[PDB]
């Protein structure tokens, strides 16, 4: 079953994906978001993924499709693969560790406007052992 | 109940549009405005073969139907009674002309439907059911054959011949309708007279059954023998096919399980069903505030989705003609083409009644010596 | 209307019917449809073509010779020359009713293709011929190469039509002068008509019975100025119109009447006459003995009169109530008759408004026709045995034997004072047969007297007009026939008698089933889809088999039950089996193979597959791929050849499985993009699929009893019982076998993508 807080988080995420409020992911916005992280697949690849996600050939993504995609239970192995890729996205520097500067760079790249006090506060609240660092177990347990 | 002269000089019948057990629907025009309509002519005498008690009870039934449909009129998704004419031998009931047929031919032609139209039809049906229950009126006759489709995919309920008012504190003990759509409470009324009664739960069960048959393509419960079908329904052990629903979301399946509950009290209502995340949607809002943990969770979810989209795209397999040599049923396009071709070859043996049904075409059972064990 | 005939998709001559001369068309939507179709299909550059694939006046064909050899593969494609006559029809058609801009456009188009001769006057060429050298270019670029005038061109027809069109356009003459009869208003709708029906009682007892239930009628007497007679005397009267002795003219030949002619009143020598409808005649056939059909034909005939009624004045129908319309005890009318009476009371019966009354009131308002041309200017032992014996059975047997042996017209001398002929005794037996309602020998005696149903040719031509092929007789060839063209009444009767041979009752049953189809296709012309050829004999055997299965009796008992059914029962069972509504699946497959209900787009898929293969061999017989270029899917010959190739096998289950396998070949051919370049054996694919199914079932662990073998098939019965679709259906096995066979004759590479 699902809860109101997770509904709000999913809605905020979907709004973050769509830079310009239109009600659709759209190929161009998906492309720019995907190039922001540093990936450059081709145009045909973009339409192919759009067709795979959508149930028809309209070429558009709405809120119910994203809700269906995010609510899937990926078993185990695919879960470690996905979290490893996400970590590598956050672990651009070859250290295996997440710092405040790295998270600041990531959020600036994704298009978020915050202050250094905000990143310091959130990295302090998220952290447990108090070394200013998040490990694999902490990352995997906080995922939800 | 005006004189037949008014109907004769006001409406002019046209070619036949359909036929029934004892009534035929014809097209008519309104002379002042030239607006098309559909008229249902009911022969209360039944061609003179009816004993007069039968004529009297048919007249009483149609009068009850007209005076119960009078109150419900007003809802956009319900049939509109435009004019009524009564004679000693015929009843002329004028409704709106729809355009095309009801759900049976559409589902037969399209084999199976997708979730996009399913969401809309389920939402409209839930709204209609909630409105009907608010008015303290029951129907007990949701079948796919009583829902008509317009050119813009609009549905409205019809055929209220079994609808009746329910006084609060009462418990009906009557049995009617197709056995495949009969809820366990009605059948329990059949065997045992000590059971108190039933209510809107049969409506929820019918909604679940029609949702199941539109999604899977076959009724959840069906067998060549009525007694074994009734025992099948009583057991309440509906199962999910393995190579059939491997491409559907978990939320829809959860809703499937939630609609079909043996216990009447645990069955979900229309209001509870409407609040499910399956129907969740957003238009605009800017009051999203939370703790920094919320920001980290949302950014992690965004990154996870962006990563997972590419991997989900990569999970496609090629045509694998060698796999086609081994097993073609695994591939979805092969299954859909085989199904559609089988339907078009054998498309005129699917009609009304329990004798012939859509489930008789599919054979997922492993035909073998295990067919010897059927029942006691 | 949409097609000129059964062989031509379209002929441009349909314009004349739907233009200035002889306006005969309704539902103008069809008019615009056919105009758009002819414009989009037959329009050219300097003219239009009569029809596709005509070789008249062509640089090929050896014009010195006639009787075209069957080699019109591509020698008459896209080189149909031209015909500006249809163009000059368009200007008149446009200028007639309300169109002016199209008139200007067509005039401008036609002025460019004109030729100026002596004295500088307009001249219309017949046609423009393609140059003999620029022929290959036209095959790739149709309607691009210029043409040259060739042939006779003092064409007075088109020239006169163009002159009349120009004169009409100049405004000197009005459109109302060319046609004083006002034929331009055929598209004006007519709202409806009101039908008048009068009810009369034959005797006083019937009048009393009707008055008992509240129906006020009047007897045959008391209306002395008005007389009522059947319609055959009216036909004998009409058989004298336009008769001349000096010029050896015999007048109008005898024919049956429709109900449209008997409705209107008549005047003969200052006297009023009314004629009953022709369907209440019990002296012709026995279908009028059933009340249900009486009601049904009343309903259809009232609907028919209410539909058109293109005459002035209200109709008038007389429905006398007969003695046969009473119940068994003869003291009350049947329930159906009383229901029908109450139904045309209150002014609504069938699909029309019916008003009842008396002939006195209808006299002042009813169409009347004044008629002027009728104005004056040991066999004795057998006979004794017949006389002494009883029972209708032996009666029929002895009468038939005497008639066949020595008594076609010989007097039996049974009664010493009156000469009793065999025919007289046979026709007297009808009176006793009709009272008992025994459908066990009435057809038997009718076969002896060889009664013929009227309007049979009308039913046959209505059957043929639906792009349909008829076939009389049980299998097999050559006694089976094929009625592909309409035939005269005598020729039709002789042909059906020859087909039925000496079984006599087969002719009557064929006539009855033909008449049943005859009134059925008009009401519901939707169940005849998925069918291309009907056989009366095959339907009869299917009827007998179905009745035997229902009653679980022998074939003889099934036939006896079938021949004893009331005609309403035959109509009901025919409708049931036409609708289509182990032991379940096999029965349905057998029915389908018997009725060979091939899918709607079957021939198109077969043609597409034949386009990419050398042929389809079926047990020796081969269908060469060269057939695809000499023929088109739309025409009939390909369907005939395909059915003939598929009909070599006698077993219906075989033909159905062959259809399934060739269709799975059709679907599987689309995925791959290659040319097989080899002939395909469908039987081998079926055997491979069967072997795979048997191997899988043996692998599962099934005992040998269920994997049975048919006595003459080599195919397991469980395969027949198996449903087509599903994860264990026959479709998967057929697809696997077809894919394996395709791989067997493939250059080690599939390369399938979709």
């Amino acid at each position: 079953q699902l809860t109101e807080e997770q509904i709000a988080e999913f809605k905020e995420a979907f709004s973050l994906f769509d830079k310009d409020g239109d009600g659709t992911i759209t190929t161009k916005e998906l492309g720019t978001v995907m190039r922001s992280l540093g990936q450059n697949p081709t145009e045909a690849e973009l339409q192919d993924m759009i067709n795979e996600v959508d149930a028809d050939g309209n070429g558009t993504i709405d809120f119910p499709e994203f809700l269906t995609m995010m609510a899937r239970k990926m078993k185990d192995t695919d879960s470690e693969e996905e979290i490893r890729e996400a970590f590598r996205v956050f672990d651009k520097d070859g250290n295996g560790y997440i710092s405040a500067a790295e998270l600041r760079h990531v959020m600036t790249n994704l298009g978020e406007k915050l202050t250094d006090e905000e990143v310091d506060e959130m990295i302090r609240e998220a952290d447990i052992d108090g070394d200013g660092q998040v490990n694999y177990e902490e990352f995997v347990q906080m995922m939800t | 109940s005006h004189s037949a002269q008014d109907f004769y000089e006001n409406y002019e019948p046209k070619e036949i549009l359909g036929r029934g057990v004892s009534s035929v629907v014809r097209r008519c025009i309104h002379k002042p405005t030239s607006q098309e309509y559909a008229v249902k002519v009911i022969d209360v005498t039944g061609g003179g073969s009816f004993s007069p008690e039968e004529v009297r009870e048919l007249r009483e039934a149609t009068l009850k139907e007209v005076d119960i449909l009078r109150k419900v009129s007003g809802h956009p998704n319900i049939i509109q009674l435009k004019d009524t004419y009564e004679t000693n031998t015929f009843f002329f009931l004028v409704f709106d002309l729809m355009k095309r047929g009801e759900l049976f031919d559409y589902l037969t032609e399209k084999v199976t439907l997708s979730e996009k139209e399913t969401r809309k039809i389920m939402r409209a049906l839930l709204e209609v059911i909630c409105t009907l229950h608010k008015l303290n009126i029951v129907h007990r006759d949701l079948k796919p054959e009583n829902i008509l489709l317009d050119d813009n995919m609009n549905i409205k309920l019809t055929d209220f011949g079994f609808s009746c008012q329910l006084e609060p504190g009462e418990r009906l003990r009557e049995v009617c309708g197709t056995p495949s759509y009969l809820a366990p409470e009605i059948i329990e009324c059949s065997m045992n007279e000590d059971h108190p009664g039933y209510g809107k739960e049969v409506d929820m069960w019918s909604t679940g059954v029609i949702m199941y048959t539109l999604l899977a393509g076959s009724p959840p419960f069906w067998h060549r023998k009525q007694m074994l079908m009734l025992r099948m329904i009583m057991s309440g052990n509906y199962q999910f096919g393995s190579p059939e629903w491997d491409d559907y979301s978990d939320t829809v399946k959860d809703l499937v399980s939630r609609f079909l509950v043996v216990q009447p009290q645990n069955r979900y209502t229309a209001e509870e069903a409407l609040a499910h995340p399956f129907f969740q949607q957003y238009l605009v809002e800017e009051v999203r505030h939370f703790s920094p943990r919320g920001k980290f969770k949302v950014i992690a979810l965004t990154v996870l989705a962006s990563v997972r989209i590419y991997y989900q795209y990569r999970r496609v397999k090629p045509v694998t003609r060698e796999i086609v040599i081994r097993d073609p049923y695994a591939l979805r396009p092969l299954r859909r083409l085989i199904d559609a071709y089988a339907f078009r070859i054998y498309g005129h043996w699917v009609k009304k009644g329990q004798q012939q049904n859509r489930a008789a075409l599919f054979e997922n059972t492993p035909k073998a010596v295990l067919l010897s064990l059927a029942e006691e | 209307l949409p097609r000129a005939s059964t062989s031509k998709e379209v002929d441009a001559s349909l314009l004349s019917v739907v233009s200035f001369p002889a306006f005969a068309v309704e539902d103008s939507q069809l008019v615009e449809l056919t105009k758009q179709e002819i414009i989009t299909k037959l329009q050219g550059r300097y003219g239009c073509c009569r029809f596709l694939r005509d070789g008249y006046k062509t640089p090929k064909e050896d014009p010195n010779r006639l009787y075209y050899e069957p080699a019109e593969l591509k020698l008459f494609e896209n080189i149909e020359c031209e015909w500006p006559l249809f163009w000059t029809y368009f200007i008149l058609d446009g200028v007639f009713s309300g169109n002016a801009e199209q008139v200007q456009e067509y005039k401008e188009a036609l002025e460019a293709v004109l030729i100026k001769g002596k004295n500088g006057v307009p001249l219309l060429p017949e046609l423009y011929s393609v140059p003999p050298d620029r022929v290959d270019e036209e095959y790739q670029n149709p309607h691009t190469v210029d043409r040259v005038p060739m042939g006779k061109l003092p064409h007075m027809w088109g020239q006169s039509l163009y002159i009349l069109g120009s004169l009409m356009a100049e405004g000197f003459l009005a459109p109302g002068e060319i046609d004083p009869l006002n034929r331009r208003f055929s598209t004006v709708p007519k709202p409806d008509v009101v039908v008048q029906v009068s009810i009369l009682a034959e005797t006083e007892e019937i009048k009393t019975i009707l008055k008992d239930k509240g129906i006020y009628v009047e007897t045959i007497a008391e209306v002395y100025p008005i007389r009522v007679q059947p319609a055959r005397i009216l036909s004998h009267i009409y058989s004298s119109l336009g008769c001349n002795n000096r010029m050896k003219l015999s007048g109008r030949p005898y024919r049956h009447m429709g109900v449209l002619g008997t409705s209107k009143l008549y005047d003969i020598r200052k006297t009023i006459f009314t004629f009953t409808p022709q369907f209440i005649d019990q002296q012709q056939f026995y279908l009028a003995l059933d009340n249900k059909m009486i009601v049904e034909m009343l309903r259809t005939d009232l609907s028919y009169l209410c539909s058109r009624w293109r005459m002035t004045g209200q109709p008038t129908i007389t429905f006398p109530i007969s003695h046969s319309m009473l119940d068994e005890d003869g003291t009350s009318l049947n329930s159906s008759i009383l229901a029908a009476l109450r139904k045309m009371q209150d002014g609504y019966f069938g699909g029309a408004r019916v008003q009842t009354g008396k002939l006195s009131e209808f006299l002042t308002t009813s169409c009347c026709t004044h008629l002027s041309f009728m104005d004056p200017g040991d066999f004795k032992a057998l006979v004794l045995q017949l006389k002494e014996t009883s029972s209708l059975q032996e009666q029929a047997d002895i009468l038939y034997m005497l008639y066949t042996m020595k008594g076609p017209d010989w007097n039996t001398e049974l009664y010493n004072e009156r000469s009793a002929t065999v025919r007289e005794l046979l026709t007297e037996l009808y009176g006793k047969v009709g009272e008992i309602r025994h459908w066990g020998l009435i057809r038997y005696i009718s076969g002896i007297l060889r009664k013929k149903v009227e309007a049979l040719d009308e039913a046959c031509t209505d059957l043929l007009s639906h792009q349909k092929h008829l076939t009389v007789g049980l299998p097999p060839e050559p006694r089976e026939k094929t009625i592909s063209a309409p035939l005269p009444y005598e020729a039709l009767t002789q042909l059906i008698d020859e087909a039925s041979e000496g079984d006599m009752s087969i002719s009557i049953l064929t006539q009855e089933i033909m008449v049943y189809l005859a009134m059925y296709m008009r009401t519901q012309p939707g169940l005849f889809a998925e069918m291309f050829r009907l056989r009366i004999g095959l339907i009869i055997q299917v009827m007998a088999t179905e009745l035997a299965h229902s009653l679980r009796c022998s074939a003889e008992e099934a036939t006896e039950g079938l021949m004893n059914l009331s005609p309403s029962a035959m109509k009901n069972l025919l409708h049931h089996i036409l609708s289509g509504k182990q032991g379940q699946w096999q029965r349905r497959r057998r029915l389908d193979g018997a009725l060979n209900r091939v899918p709607v787009g079957f021939y198109q898929k077969v043609w597409k597959v034949l386009q990419k293969c050398h042929g389809l061999s079926v047990e020796g017989f081969v269908l060469p791929s060269s057939t695809t270029r000499e023929m088109t899917p739309g025409e009939i010959k390909f369907s005939v050849h395909v059915e003939s190739v598929l009909n070599r096998v006698p077993q219906p289950e075989y033909r159905q499985l062959l259809v399934e396998a060739i269709l799975v070949l059709t679907m599987l051919a689309d995925i791959e993009i290659h040319s097989i370049g080899s002939i395909i054996a469908v039987e081998k694919i079926v055997h491979i699929a069967n072997d795979l199914f048997l191997q899988e079932q043996k692998t599962l662990g099934a005992d040998d009893t269920m994997l049975a073998k048919d006595p003459a098939s080599g195919i397991c019965t469980l395969l027949y019982d198996s449903a087509p679709s599903g994860r264990f259906g026959t479709m998967t096995y057929l697809s696997k076998a077809a894919a394996t066979y395709v791989q067997e004759f493939l250059p080690h590479s599939i390369c399938a993508m979709q």
